[PDB]
């Protein structure tokens, strides 16, 4: 997991194509001077908090920062379920919609959102999630954070988000992560709609 | 005084749910009243632990004791290795005579009936009714309220104004319907006939007929296979209701008294 | 520094918002607001064993611990928080008591925790409403 | 056990009984006595499905066992039917004994602090310090009791003549082994009145004659060795033979024969320490 201070600078990670196939020194970076980059994940939006959760190989990776510090952690827990996706952190939520760059087909985006209200494990809210133009398979995780990292409890699977009408009862105050796997690329942006009732 | 007894464990939250060992797999569930070997458990007790173990009388898997699984809170019943997690303190709430079953391995947790998932769990002690249970002898459980005595095959004893004992083939008639109820004051059963508002006898020979504050109208059912039962009268305690001469005729007047373990003296009790 | 930062907190139950953790007579209960220093708790993350130490600010050199009777008390001689919602934790035990995770537990009658000690009881999942505690930073 | 007088004693140290310290309002564990302070009246409330353990103290009778506050200590306080003054009595059937849990918090059960000789609370666990023995008070007072029996208006007189004549009568109190007795309880639910001096001797009713009692003993099928004690004060008792559902004492004075004179209906006795 790669992030920045307060997650504010949204970084974009690339993999150097054909790196690690040549000279290597154990424990040290071997600059291959390869400028052919294969995009992995990231957002170009300047003011949009997001952190990257990417699988990396013992290969050269570039991290692009737009116009502070960069923190790398080696997640080994349930966060592995968010492989190769940027986690757009939603904080303005309080019929909200968030428009981000649409990932390619079979590539993942993730939205981490906190249901408004006070948590008491009894009060819920009917939350409906749906895209606007791009069909994608949805997945929902409940988030529980310990000192060792983050734990994700699977909630649903195989959700058709393209103009979906199904609603799900989610506890107020709890944190959820929606992992969308874009299956149909009918637009350049994905506009995910979170509607609260 | 429940050492080595065959019981059923009803749920105090819903008196129509029973400990039911699902045939096939080993899961225990809260099923409706099925008066057979699946809802029947033995309470053989360990003197060196002051705790009980709850064996099951599933015929095709004899050694199957109630078990608490792992640090999970499930109660699947498996083979008896006499492990610590397989014993259960049987505390009795003196008021209302319900029970609390607390795991011997960790007696901070007690049996909890979901009644929404129809299975059991381990909860912490509450003031609710989902941790109370009713353990009782199966003969009491399956006959405290029941509604067809069939001599050992397809013919059933019956009774409007001709009140007596007969034997005609099953007809789903109102004269061929017997409802058994139990009185835990004389500790005795009665067989009402579901045609009017109790058999009295042993007070001109047999003269078994349906009619009082008389001990004649009281019977004790004692199992003999466990699915066949003998019926003794609470007048002499040695008179057993039987058939006449072991005749399988469809007019036979069933009689009473004596014993000798004759096949005419046993009965396969009602089956709805 | 993002997950339970070191500092000072008020501990409440999800059952009430006006009751704070107060150490009365060697047992911890939840009592009305007193605007005093006995209802605040200093949380420090000890990394030598990766655990959390809660102390009473009004009475330092005392640490929250569990005695042999199942209560929770303040000693002078190990906790594992896990977060399930915004400012909401279930305080677990770094030591597996009887090979099973034990956690803080408070009992309630129709959601009323008045005059009830804080105990340590077995934990199974994150869905027990009785074991939920809000650590509001102060 | 609604409205029933009992005595709670610990299963670990069986000689320790619940005791309400006079004057002060706390409850501790003390040695076996036979005064009212160790007696508790258990009452059942069906609406609560719970129990109130009233203290049989004669000075302030409206005292019940109470778990004060979140604090561990237990004390006898004036009752108010509060949730913290009600208890759940769970009998362990495989090991005949009771576990008393709190209605306020059933996760907590009474605990016998033996070093402190007091009562605490503890989470339910399989230890002997949480199991107790609740049983009728006249059974506990007399299940094994070396004592002296005396009539009313005859305080300096003990019902007990010598090793030579196995018949007995009233005698003067002189602290002799022929004066003291030992009363034993369970199968027959009655007590045998062994005599201290007369080894293996029992107080027998010879019903050959009408009204006579002696010390004959050694009768398995006896029906007269056993006697039943029934309270009438709570320390004045009457004894009845287990054949008619009774020691009496004629109007006459040292030397008077005791005998089973009349049926139920004098004839009131008290048993106390030697």
């Amino acid at each position: 997991k790669i992030n920045a201070q307060n997650n504010l600078p949204s970084l974009k990670i690339y993999e150097a194509i054909g790196s690690g196939n040549r000279n290597f020194q154990s424990g040290n970076l071997c600059d291959d001077d390869i400028k052919a980059i294969n995009y992995i994940t990231g957002f170009d939006s300047p003011n949009a908090k997001s952190y990257l959760v990417v699988l990396l190989n013992k290969k050269n990776y570039y991290i692009r920062v737009p116009q502070n510090q960069i923190k790398f952690k080696r997640e080994e827990g349930d966060l592995r379920n968010l492989m190769n996706s940027s986690v757009n952190i939603i904080d303005n939520l309080n019929a909200h919609y968030y428009t981000r760059q649409s990932p390619d087909v079979h590539d993942y985006i993730s939205y981490e959102f906190t249901i408004p209200g006070n948590f008491n494990n009894k009060d819920t809210s009917n939350i409906r999630l749906y895209t606007s133009y791009n069909q994608g398979i949805g997945t929902l995780f409940r988030v529980t954070e310990t000192i060792d990292g983050y734990n994700l409890i699977n909630i649903q699977q195989n959700l058709n988000l393209l103009n979906s009408t199904k609603s799900i009862r989610l506890l107020n105050g709890a944190i959820y992560i929606l992992k969308v796997e874009v299956t149909e690329l009918n637009n350049y942006n994905i506009k995910l709609h979170i509607d609260i009732t | 005084s429940l050492n080595d007894k065959i019981v059923t464990i009803s749920c105090k939250a819903n008196t129509d749910l029973f400990f039911y060992q699902v045939p096939g797999n080993g899961n225990v569930s809260l099923f409706q009243q099925t008066r057979n070997y699946l809802e029947r458990w033995r309470i053989i007790y360990d003197s060196n632990k002051a705790a009980y173990k709850i064996k099951s009388m599933n015929i095709y898997n004899t050694n199957l004791v109630l078990t608490w699984n792992a640090p999970t809170h499930n109660i699947s019943a498996q083979q008896d290795s006499n492990a610590d997690n397989q014993y259960w303190l049987l505390l009795k709430d003196i008021g209302n005579n319900s029970f609390i079953i607390a795991s011997y391995k960790n007696p901070n947790l007690v049996l909890y009936a979901d009644t929404v998932a129809r299975n059991l769990k381990l909860s912490t002690l509450n003031n609710s009714s989902y941790i109370k249970f009713i353990i009782e002898d199966y003969v009491i459980s399956d006959f405290k309220n029941f509604t067809r005595i069939s001599p050992i095959g397809g013919k059933v004893v019956q009774q409007m104004t001709n009140l007596a004992v007969n034997l005609y083939i099953w007809n789903n008639d109102l004269n061929q319907k017997w409802t058994i109820i139990y009185n835990e004051e004389k500790a005795a059963y009665q067989f009402f006939n579901k045609i009017l508002s109790v058999l009295t006898w042993i007070f001109d020979g047999n003269t078994v007929r349906v009619s009082q504050n008389n001990d004649a109208q009281y019977w004790l059912i004692n199992p003999v296979n466990y699915d066949r039962y003998t019926i003794t009268n609470l007048r002499d305690k040695t008179k057993v209701l039987d058939l006449y001469g072991g005749q399988t005729a469809d007019g036979t007047t069933i009689q009473v008294f004596n014993s000798n373990g004759g096949d005419n003296q046993i009965w396969t009790m009602s089956n709805p | 520094r993002t997950f339970l930062p070191n500092g000072n907190y008020n501990i409440k139950s999800i059952f009430s918002g006006s009751l704070y953790l107060s150490p009365v007579s060697g047992s911890l209960t939840f009592s009305n607001e007193s605007s005093a220093n006995n209802q605040k708790w200093n949380v420090e993350y000890m990394a030598e064993n990766r655990c959390f130490k809660i102390s009473n600010v009004a009475e330092p050199n005392k640490y929250l611990s569990y005695d042999n009777f199942g209560f929770i008390s303040l000693d002078s001689l190990y906790w594992f928080p896990i977060k399930i919602a915004v400012n909401t934790y279930i305080m677990l035990s770094l030591n597996k008591v009887n090979e099973l995770d034990y956690a803080w537990d408070i009992y309630d009658t129709n959601e009323n925790i008045l005059s009830q000690p804080l105990l340590l009881l077995p934990n199974f999942d994150i869905y027990n409403s009785n074991q939920m505690f809000k650590l509001e930073k102060i």
